[PDB]
């Protein structure tokens, strides 16, 4: 479930 | 210490200008047509809509929906960049940083959407457009009530006279919430919120001393937001039943788990 698109908005 | 909170307040106004290109001020200048420096293209019916694009670069009801879905993602990217600049947000359990965004994001959209709104319509497309409230109400049945709820809230909300320095902290407060279902470390989220809340409360008394119980009034609107979001979430689903014509964006439907 863990939403992947958002995590890449946090890393960058 | 109060001058600590004025650091946190001015800090979140720097992030707010840096993370959000169209502020309330720039939007007021536009909406206050007395600043007719460079007016926008009014879209008040289906005919002036087709004339929209040609000029202000971009079925009608589906096409308008897919439009507000294009900006929806460009808001989450600006919100998310703003989320990162709130002290201690990067240091939180990265699984809850997703929960914070997932539940808190539309609430910020509608908050900042009220900036681009007045009694009659909404600044659209970087402030180059101005789509009418009535035109939007007079849309197809499942959509005649998509933006109207937001217009009713924004009118109540903008009467508080909040400015960008105000809104900034209030934005941070909304993001940091313990109420969110499925938070793991509820404890460190509430610790920072109280900081923002304290920061918010002081900022409000300084900038709006001539309105008492304003910090009061604003917080009641924080719960009004969740009703907008919910009702919107569930009305976005009954349309998913009748409109297999639509293909909703990945990022949006990544967060559109209801309840």
């Amino acid at each position: 479930k863990n939403h992947p698109m958002l995590m890449n908005l946090l890393k960058d | 210490e109060s001058a600590d909170l004025r650091a946190l307040a001015k800090h979140l106004y720097d992030s707010y200008i840096k993370s959000f290109p169209l502020t309330k001020a720039k939007a007021r200048a536009i909406l206050t047509g007395k600043t007719t420096d460079k007016s926008p293209f009014v879209i008040y019916d289906m005919n002036s809509l087709m004339m929209g694009e040609d000029k202000i670069k971009f079925e009608v009801a589906i096409r308008i929906f897919q439009g507000c879905q294009f900006r929806s993602v460009e808001a989450v990217q600006e919100i998310t960049e703003y989320a990162k600049s709130i002290p201690g947000f990067v240091n939180l359990d990265l699984n809850d940083q997703v929960t914070l965004l997932k539940y808190g994001v539309h609430e910020i959209i509608y908050t900042m959407l009220a900036s681009l709104m007045n009694k009659d319509g909404v600044l659209i497309s970087e402030g180059q457009g101005f789509m009418t409230r009535e035109f939007l109400k007079s849309l197809r049945k499942p959509f005649g009530d998509f933006m109207e709820p937001k217009f009713e809230f924004a009118v109540k909300f903008n009467a508080l006279e909040l400015d960008d320095s105000d809104l900034a902290i209030f934005i941070a407060v909304i993001i940091l919430s313990g109420d969110r279902p499925g938070l793991l470390n509820v404890k460190p989220i509430e610790d920072i919120q109280d900081n923002l809340l304290q920061a918010l409360e002081l900022q409000l008394k300084l900038n709006h001393p001539e309105s008492s119980q304003l910090f009061a009034k604003l917080l009641q609107k924080m719960t009004d937001l969740r009703q907008i979001v919910t009702e919107h979430v569930q009305l976005l689903q009954v349309i998913k039943k009748t409109e297999t014509d639509m293909s909703l964006h990945p990022l949006l439907q990544e967060i559109y788990k209801d309840l």
